[PDB]
């Protein structure tokens, strides 16, 4: 059961909040 | 500035090097301190491209015109785009 | 009238920080529900194995 | 692209979703059309040839040397 | 000081198909070169970005994209054709700076009067070790 | 650049000169919503007939499914570009010259404000545009090669 | 708890697999050791570690899941702190380079070397004569019948007195001798590994070297060397090594690289002397025999 | 050269064979035969168009090494120059191929840097050269588990 | 020209090349797998570097030894 919530988690979706966010970091500019 | 461009008191003047600018850093003004009465002078450092020809014809000990790499600006990195 | 039918209907999905938001709790909360509450039958190791275990050499270790 | 996928299709046992000639197929077509042109060359558009211009062409039979194979269709 | 630089007119450029190596959307942007000389015939050259378009008579004008370009075919024309040219920086905005002589003479030969910027009077053996600019903003050579 | 038959001619200056990116003046909620309609009706095919399911009587709600999420993702990649690109309160990058020298106002496209705009028609005209083939496809299915 | 049972026919289990790209035949082929679905076997060596230091359950593992799980929230909390005014070190803090030696020759080094010689007596060697000892119980049992005393009065030869017996089985009391500090070097006959009350011993010895090799240098107290001072006494005569070692206190004390790149060439040697020792002289019971490890 | 010799010297030990270390190790075809040749045969054969095993996952990361470490050569010896001069013709085919030249670079591309190259292309071959024989040296001794 | 020289050895050994019988039946060299083992990445490395090399690797004794030491004397 919990493996398969957590592996696609891990997998999925924070990847892809962690490349979404970054790239606004990485692109601002003040 | 982009890039440092160094000319020493070795340089006796032979216009060697900024013959060989491909862009224009370089110049030549009067001196006092050699045969030829005449020495380098880099006031237009920004557009140096880095090409280290300018400098693989310095004729001397070790050199008389040296370039220190530091960082890169859109004219420094030579982009056209 | 196409224009007024899709310009209201597609307003809520317009301001880029609230889109950003329900794009990605929304949609990772779609991910956990379809693969917490797929079919066996359908993803292999959803599914148990079922089937006997082949013994390794040297006995099982 | 295709051999990765293939590699990695047979790594996982699906060997049903690998590109093969027992699965997902892709048959080579064009050459296998003009491998029956010059089979059929001999009967049509050549009268003169007594046979086919080679024995590779997708119709014919062997030549056998000594016990072994001088050449034969290659599909 | 007689240095009235040469202000830049708008003249006719040179025949040529165009070619993909003009210029790109640097242009529109940050900067774009200019370089205007004049010829006594109409011959045949070759563009720095390949290519081959024929010079008019009088006064010209072609636009490239760097200085490195500017200057290669300012070696060029000055070497093969024996031939007069500037070069100038357009900026986005409309103002335009002149460049290449920037006093009327060559850089190679020597002008009472310009500047000596960025020269140290001391044999290059002689610069302070890496030790002695730490947690500076010197460099050795600074 | 050159004038070759490809850059120019009236056959194709009057194809892309109209459709929905180039439309320079109409509102960019509808270029969004045009967009994803003809992408979202056009991926469905793929996933339905060549994922990991074709063989199996889901292979229609699977492929559906499958290129739900790639426009939701497309979506945050459009928001990802629009929020990186443009600020709150500065004016459009766009062109605003044509050939013959006409200068037209500049595309709220490219505009903080109209690209924000622009993926609301996208994700919505996506999904809707994904949904449209699989009713066709599995309701009034007769004809195709499916 | 299974692998315990047997170690030479169960294979050690590293974690569950869940990847939904698997097909069918590969399910059934990655489920092995005495699992349910597809797994990996530890070749970590993992297993074999945790037997021999004296755990036997899951449950002894979960809570050392939760300590470490603690000890590394009060880390993450130190490199906070020291961040903050009054409560970052100045640079004179660092460059201490006397009372740091002190106290990581004799503390860090030292003490943890005694400690660990204090749980191999109180519950590792215990474990393997089939006393389980743990947080609960701990003080009752006694290490040796008539512990604490035979130190104190001198006659430490009781320690060594009646030790494993030749034919012993690791886990149960079968020849369970009783003495806890030996030197008897050779192998455990079953286990093809060192012998528990060798370890036991080994760890206490260099407990000893370290903290009496800690007070060398002068921190605040008035006795001990400084190395400045070394370094300067160390210049030759006949002048073959120059000025010898002068002044590289300086130049080490200021220079970070040098600092580092001594410390990794002691840790590169070492490293390769673990890797060395290791293999012929197995100290983790049914080790030798898990070829793969 | 070190894990080399431990790894064969031991296999032939745990096997009792150890006459054929003592002799075929003093000759170079003994060692590519009897060792690299002879002990990967269970390794290969970790999935074929017969079957899988548990040794599967091992075959694929075997040449998962191979692919990694094949690809830093192309860092160690094509060198920036060329690399630079190819981005400058992708760079303005970017800039004229219409719908796509409504998406524009925040930060402009280059070659990687001379020193980043080598660097890059060292990570490849080191990494490539851990996961081979990573995955030789794990398979085939648990395949035989001596 | 590498691949080339290897899609030539493998298709002609396992699908033209080979003894004859008498009867009339043919076996090719490798028995036909090419159409098989050809399409994984694995497949070219077990079947056909693996296999087809054996002949090299053992030639060690006879008269094909001056291949085996050029083998490795050319790695
Ligand atoms: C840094 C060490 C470490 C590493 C390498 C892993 C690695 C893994 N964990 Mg894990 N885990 C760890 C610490 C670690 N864990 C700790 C400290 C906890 C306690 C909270 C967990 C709790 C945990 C659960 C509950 C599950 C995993 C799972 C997994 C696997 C899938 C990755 C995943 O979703 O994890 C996510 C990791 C975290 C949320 C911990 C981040 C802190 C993967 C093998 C999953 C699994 O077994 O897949 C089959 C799974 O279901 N882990
Ligand atoms: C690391 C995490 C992770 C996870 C959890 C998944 C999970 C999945 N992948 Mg996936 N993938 C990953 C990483 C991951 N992938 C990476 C890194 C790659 C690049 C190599 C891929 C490349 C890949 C391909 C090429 C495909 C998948 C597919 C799939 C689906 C399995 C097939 C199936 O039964 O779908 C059943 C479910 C559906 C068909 C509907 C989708 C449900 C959505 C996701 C909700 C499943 C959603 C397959 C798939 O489904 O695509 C259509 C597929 O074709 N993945
Ligand atoms: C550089 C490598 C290379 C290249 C470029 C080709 C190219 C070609 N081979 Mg080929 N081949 C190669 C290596 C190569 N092969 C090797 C190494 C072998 C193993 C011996 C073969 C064995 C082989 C056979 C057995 C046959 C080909 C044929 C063909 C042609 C297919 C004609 C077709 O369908 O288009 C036609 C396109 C149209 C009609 C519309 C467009 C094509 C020109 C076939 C052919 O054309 O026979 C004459 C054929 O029968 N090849
Ligand atoms: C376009 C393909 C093609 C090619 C390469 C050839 C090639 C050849 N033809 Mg030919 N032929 C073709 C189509 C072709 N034919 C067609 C469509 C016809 C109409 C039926 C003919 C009718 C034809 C005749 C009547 C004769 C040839 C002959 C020949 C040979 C001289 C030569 C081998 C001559 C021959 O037999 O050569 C020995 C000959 O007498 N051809
Ligand atoms: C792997 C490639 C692939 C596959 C399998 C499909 C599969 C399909 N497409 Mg599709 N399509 C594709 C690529 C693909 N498409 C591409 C690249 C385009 C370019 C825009 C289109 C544009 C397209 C249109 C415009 C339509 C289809 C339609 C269809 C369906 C009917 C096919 C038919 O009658 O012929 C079918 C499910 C038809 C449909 O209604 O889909 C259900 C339809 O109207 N396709
Ligand atoms: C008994 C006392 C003791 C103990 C157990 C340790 C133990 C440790 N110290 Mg340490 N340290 C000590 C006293 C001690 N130190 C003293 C007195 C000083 C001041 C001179 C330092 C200064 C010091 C520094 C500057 C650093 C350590 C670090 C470390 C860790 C490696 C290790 C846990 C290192 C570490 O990992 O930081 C957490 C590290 O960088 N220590
Ligand atoms: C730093 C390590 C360390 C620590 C904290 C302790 C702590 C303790 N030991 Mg101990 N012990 C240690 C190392 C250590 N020991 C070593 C290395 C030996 C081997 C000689 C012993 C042998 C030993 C005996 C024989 C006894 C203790 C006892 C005790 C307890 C009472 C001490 C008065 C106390 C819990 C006494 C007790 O009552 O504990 C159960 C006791 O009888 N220990
Ligand atoms: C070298 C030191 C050392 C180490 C590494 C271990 C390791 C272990 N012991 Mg142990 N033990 C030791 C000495 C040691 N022991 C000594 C000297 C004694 C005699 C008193 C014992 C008595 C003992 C018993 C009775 C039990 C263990 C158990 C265990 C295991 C679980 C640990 C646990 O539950 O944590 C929990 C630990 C505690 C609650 C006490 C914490 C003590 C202090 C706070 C540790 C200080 C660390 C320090 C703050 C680090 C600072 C870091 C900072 C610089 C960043 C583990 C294998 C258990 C076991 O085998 O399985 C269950 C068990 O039941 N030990
Ligand atoms: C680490 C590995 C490298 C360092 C270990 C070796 C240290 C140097 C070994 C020779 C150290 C060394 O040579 O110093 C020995 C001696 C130098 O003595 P010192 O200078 O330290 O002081 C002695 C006199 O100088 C004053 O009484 O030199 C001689 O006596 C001459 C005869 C040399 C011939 C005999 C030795 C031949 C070898
Ligand atoms: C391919 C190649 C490039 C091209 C590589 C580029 C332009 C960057 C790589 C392209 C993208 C960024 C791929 C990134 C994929 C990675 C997984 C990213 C991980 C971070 C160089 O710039 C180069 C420079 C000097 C020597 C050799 C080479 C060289 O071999
Ligand atoms: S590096 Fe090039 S641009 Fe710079 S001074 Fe030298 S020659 Fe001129
Ligand atoms: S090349 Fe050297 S010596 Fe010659 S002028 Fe330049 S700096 Fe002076």
């Amino acid at each position: 059961n919990l493996p398969s919530i957590f592996v696609p988690l891990v997998g999925l979706v924070f990847p892809a909040i962690a490349m979404t966010s970054l790239f606004l970091y990485v692109q601002k500019k003040k | 500035m982009s890039h440092s461009v160094k000319i020493y008191d070795t340089c006796i003047g032979c216009t060697q090097c900024v013959r060989a600018c491909p862009t224009d850093v370089l110049e030549m003004i009067p001196w006092d301190g050699c045969k030829a009465k005449q020495i380098a002078s880099a006031p237009r450092t920004e557009d140096c491209v880095g090409c280290k020809r300018c400098e693989s014809a310095c004729p001397t000990d070790f050199l008389s015109v040296r370039v220190y790499l530091g960082p890169e600006t859109t004219r420094s990195m030579a982009l056209s785009y | 009238l196409q224009s007024k039918f899709f310009n209201t209907f597609a307003a809520p999905f317009t301001k880029r920080g609230l889109l950003l938001k329900f794009l990605l709790i929304g949609g990772g909360s779609l991910v956990a529900y379809v693969s917490a509450s797929a079919s066996p039958d359908l993803l292999p190791i959803k599914k148990g194995p079922q089937l006997p275990p082949t013994p390794g050499p040297r006995g099982k270790i | 692209g295709l051999y990765i996928h293939n590699d990695t299709m047979s790594a996982l046992g699906r060997p049903q979703d690998m590109f093969s000639d027992t699965a997902i197929q892709l048959q080579p077509i064009f050459a296998q059309w003009v491998q029956n042109i010059h089979a059929t060359a001999p009967g049509v558009t050549a009268p003169g040839a007594t046979t086919s211009t080679s024995l590779t062409w997708g119709g014919g039979e062997l030549v056998a040397v000594g016990g072994k194979v001088a050449l034969l269709p290659i599909p | 000081g007689f240095v009235p630089p040469q202000l830049d007119p708008s003249t006719p450029s040179p025949i040529f198909g165009g070619s993909t190596g003009g210029l790109l959307r640097k242009a529109q942007v940050e900067e774009f070169y200019v370089i205007t000389w004049t010829s006594p015939k109409e011959q045949v050259f070759e563009m720095p970005t390949g290519g081959a378009a024929i010079m008019r008579e009088g006064p010209n004008l072609l636009k490239l994209a760097r200085k490195e370009q500017c200057l290669a075919l300012g070696n060029r024309l000055r070497s093969k054709y024996k031939i007069a040219y500037q070069f100038y920086r357009v900026f986005p905005n409309g103002e335009v700076q002149y460049l290449h002589p920037k006093d009327g003479v060559y850089p190679e030969k020597v002008n009472a009067g310009r500047q000596g910027v960025g020269q140290n009077f001391r044999s290059i053996g002689k610069n302070v070790s890496p030790i002695e600019v730490k947690f500076t903003g010197k460099n050795s050579f600074d | 650049s050159l004038e070759t038959p490809v850059t120019s001619s009236p056959l194709v200056a009057w194809y892309l000169s109209n459709l929905p990116a180039y439309r320079t003046a109409v509102s960019p909620l509808l270029r969004g919503i045009e967009v994803g309609l003809a992408h979202g009706y056009l991926l469905v095919g793929p996933f339905a007939l060549t994922g990991p399911l074709r063989n199996t009587p889901v292979h229609g709600q699977a492929g559906t499914l499958g290129a739900i999420g790639l426009v939701s993702i497309l979506s945050v990649c459009l928001t990802m570009y629009g929020v990186a690109s443009f600020n709150e309160g500065e004016p459009s990058t766009a062109p605003v010259l044509t050939l013959t020298g006409r200068k037209k106002e500049a595309d709220k496209l490219q505009t903080a404000e109209g690209w924000s705009q622009f993926t609301g028609g996208f994700f919505f005209g996506g999904v809707s545009g994904a949904v449209w083939a699989y009713f066709l496809l599995y309701v009034l299915d007769l004809p195709y090669f499916f | 708890e299974s692998w315990i049972q047997d170690p030479l026919h169960v294979r050690p289990i590293a974690h569950a697999i869940w990847d939904p790209h698997f097909g069918q035949p590969a399910v059934e082929a990655f489920t092995r050791g005495g699992a349910a679905g597809p797994v990996n076997i530890a070749y970590s060596g993992v297993y074999q570690w945790w037997y021999t230091i004296g755990l036997r359950t899951n449950e002894d593992l979960y809570t050392g899941a939760l300590f470490l799980l603690f000890l590394s929230t009060l880390s993450l909390i130190a490199s906070w702190l020291h961040l903050q005014p009054k409560w970052k070190p100045s640079l004179s803090w660092f460059k201490n380079a006397e009372s740091r030696l002190n106290h990581h020759l004799s503390g860090l080094f030292g003490v943890s070397s005694l400690a660990w010689t204090g749980h191999l007596v109180h519950v590792a060697i215990p474990a393997s004569r089939g006393e389980y000892v743990r947080w609960n119980n701990f003080l009752d049992v006694l290490p040796y019948p008539q512990g604490l005393g035979p130190l104190l009065t001198g006659q430490w030869n009781l320690y060594a007195q009646n030790p494993d017996s030749s034919n012993h089985l690791f886990g149960t009391a079968q020849g369970a001798g009783t003495a806890i500090l030996t030197l008897l070097g050779g192998f455990h006959p079953q286990t093809q590994s060192l012998w528990l009350t060798d370890m036991a011993h080994h760890h206490l010895a260099i407990a000893f070297i370290f903290l009496i090799a800690g007070h060398m240098y002068r921190t605040n107290f008035g006795i001990g060397h400084s190395i400045k001072d070394l370094l300067e006494a160390h210049t030759p005569p006949g002048g073959r090594l120059g000025r010898g070692h002068k002044g590289l206190y300086d130049t080490i004390n200021n220079s970070i690289h040098f600092q580092l790149g001594l410390a990794l060439a002691s840790l590169g040697v070492i490293t390769s002397l673990v890797a060395q020792h290791m293999y012929s002289l197995p100290p983790y019971a049914f080790i030798a025999q898990d070829f793969t490890t | 050269w070190v894990t080399f010799y431990w790894h064969w010297k031991h296999i032939t030990l745990w096997q009792g064979n150890v006459s054929q270390f003592n002799e075929s190790s003093t000759y170079l075809m003994g060692w590519l035969r009897d060792y690299l040749w002879l002990n990967s045969s269970q390794l290969i054969n970790g999935y074929n168009p017969f079957g899988m095993n548990s040794l599967s996952v091992w075959a694929w990361m075997f040449l998962f090494g191979h692919l990694v470490w094949a690809t830093g050569f192309m860092f160690l010896i094509s060198w920036r120059g060329y690399w630079q001069e190819l981005i400058e013709t992708l760079a303005w085919a970017h800039e004229r191929t219409p719908l796509a030249n409504l998406i524009r670079w925040r930060d402009k591309p280059v070659a990687l840097s001379i020193v980043q190259a080598r660097l890059v292309g060292l990570a490849h071959f080191s990494v490539g050269y851990i996961f081979t024989y990573a995955a030789f040296l794990i398979a085939s001794t648990s395949g035989k588990f001596g | 020209i590498s691949v080339v020289i290897f899609h030539f050895s493998w298709k002609m050994q396992s699908d033209v090349w080979g003894t004859i019988s008498d009867q009339g039946v043919v076996t090719h060299i490798t028995g036909g797998n090419f159409a098989q083992s050809s399409i994984t990445i694995n497949g070219w490395l077990r079947d056909f570097l693996w296999a087809q090399a054996s002949q090299v690797i053992q030639s060690y004794g006879s008269s094909l030894s001056a291949y085996g030491l050029f083998f490795l004397g050319a790695h």
